[PDB]
């Protein structure tokens, strides 16, 4: 297989400025007939993917010369000249000069505003659950920038491992911001086990990290 | 006004069969190699199969070669993708996509610039057909209040929601006082349980001096199990 690294892996940007993005291939992308099979994709949150140039330095018919592709042999390019907040999403490198066809990682696009520190709320399990033998709480990261947070869960100071999963909204169209929850799940057993439930949160904005936490059955 | 269509996507069990269909409109199909590419949840592109115009030469990934039969209908410009064997890693949006120029059989005769057929990068894309596969069954969710309290109030602004736990398949909707609350809320993106089952949250702040003179519901609907709950959300 030829493998594709794309990087960045994400690029925040402000609106009027440039932006770029690479991509590496394993191996030569050049064809016998002279041309070089690259391609580059946007695809926007809810949307499929659309062309936007191939073959290195070509643009697809309908795309602005903002875009500008560059390149040859294993390295390439795209840069966006001038930067519009419509062109927010996922941008996708590709090569077709051998099969399988691979994509890059992809590269995420977001607009760039000042750093917001989030609001963080913890949500204890309601009674309704504990009673059918499960208990989820929740840690809620309201309204913040950049994307890149980190939360983790103590359990009487216990890290946990293998028990949470997280979502995170897209970026938010009025105030660019993110919003993030967490679940740590346990068996009501396991919950009635331990007494403080932490959730702790290191982001950016904050000076330290942040620690929400709550006694069971408080 | 060149379109692809997909069409037939569900929710499967793991090891049974699927069949796509791609139908197009706008271009002589049979001058046209033709793809298949799908996207799993949350993650990038792979490609899956490649067809030529004629339909005598078909390529598969690795990860569904001998699973997956990839053949057209030039009659009836039309593109399939017969799922087999399917797995719980088969899970995506799968999507029809063209390639951007027109390519035939290689001429092993009169010349020697290829003996083999050509493919190069694509131009449309359909918008896709879910297929998931998975050994769940059907199953209404639990909504559960994220009650708002201390732990979720600051400077007279409260947080609350709901907790849509435990369904199958996607998707739930989920809003607040009959929708015509939307100042303030977040709905996040259903994340899939080890169990098999999707689980996702939806929050709103408030203020706290409301809690006690104004009604908060989160209405949830679930139409794969015809669930409709309507969950008040009190301090505790």
């Amino acid at each position: 297989d030829i493998v594709m690294t794309q990087t960045p892996l994400s690029l925040s940007v402000t609106p009027g400025q440039p932006a770029s993005i690479s991509c590496k291939s394993s191996e030569s992308l050049r064809q016998s007939n002279g041309k070089t099979s690259l391609y580059w994709y946007r695809q926007k949150p809810g949307q499929s993917p659309q062309l936007l140039v191939f073959e290195v330095s070509n643009r697809f018919s309908g795309v602005s010369d903002r875009f500008v592709g560059s390149g040859s042999g294993t390295d390439f390019t795209l840069r966006i000249s001038r930067v519009e907040a419509e062109d927010v999403g996922f941008y996708y490198c590709m090569q077709s000069k051998d099969f399988p066809l691979t994509f890059g990682g992809g590269t995420k696009v977001d607009l760039k505003r000042t750093v917001a520190a989030p609001s963080v709320f913890i949500f204890p399990p309601s009674d309704e659950q504990l009673k059918s033998g499960t208990a989820s709480v929740v840690c809620l990261l309201n309204n913040f920038y950049p994307r890149e947070a980190k939360v983790q869960w103590k359990v009487d100071n216990a890290l946990q491992s293998g028990n949470s999963q997280e979502s995170v909204t897209e970026q938010d169209s009025k105030d660019s911001t993110y919003s993030l929850s967490s679940t740590l799940t346990l068996s009501k057993a396991d919950y009635e086990k331990h007494k403080v439930y932490a959730c702790e949160v290191t982001h950016q904005g904050l000076s330290s990290p942040v620690t929400k936490s709550f006694n069971r059955g408080e | 006004r060149v379109q692809l269509v997909e069409s037939g996507g569900g929710v499967v069990q793991p090891g049974k069969s699927v069949r796509l269909s791609c139908v197009v409109s706008d271009f002589p199909f049979s001058k046209y190699p033709m793809y298949w590419v799908r996207q799993a949840p949350g993650k990038g592109l792979e490609w899956v199969a490649a067809i030529s115009g004629d339909a005598w030469h078909v390529v598969y990934s690795n990860s569904v070669q001998g699973r997956f039969l990839v053949s057209r209908d030039n009659v009836k410009n039309t593109l399939y993708l017969e799922m087999n064997s399917l797995k719980i890693e088969d899970t995506a949006v799968y999507r029809c996509a063209r390639m951007f120029q027109e390519s035939g059989p290689p001429r092993l005769d009169r010349w020697s610039g290829r003996n083999y057929y050509y493919y190069s990068g694509m131009d449309v894309w359909g918008q896709g057909t879910t297929v998931t596969v998975s050994s769940a069954s059907t199953k209404g969710p639990s909504v559960f209040p994220l009650a708002p309290s201390s732990k979720s109030t600051s400077g007279g602004t409260a947080a609350l929601g709901c907790l849509v736990k435990d369904y199958f398949p996607e998707p739930v909707t989920v809003s607040w006082n009959s929708g015509a609350l939307t100042s303030g809320v977040h709905t996040f993106p259903a994340v899939l349980q080890s169990s098999g089952l999707y689980s996702l949250s939806s929050v709103v702040t408030v203020p706290s001096s409301s809690l006690g003179t104004q009604t908060y519901i989160c209405n949830v609907n679930h139409k794969p199990s015809n669930t409709k709950v309507d969950k008040r959300v009190e301090p505790k």
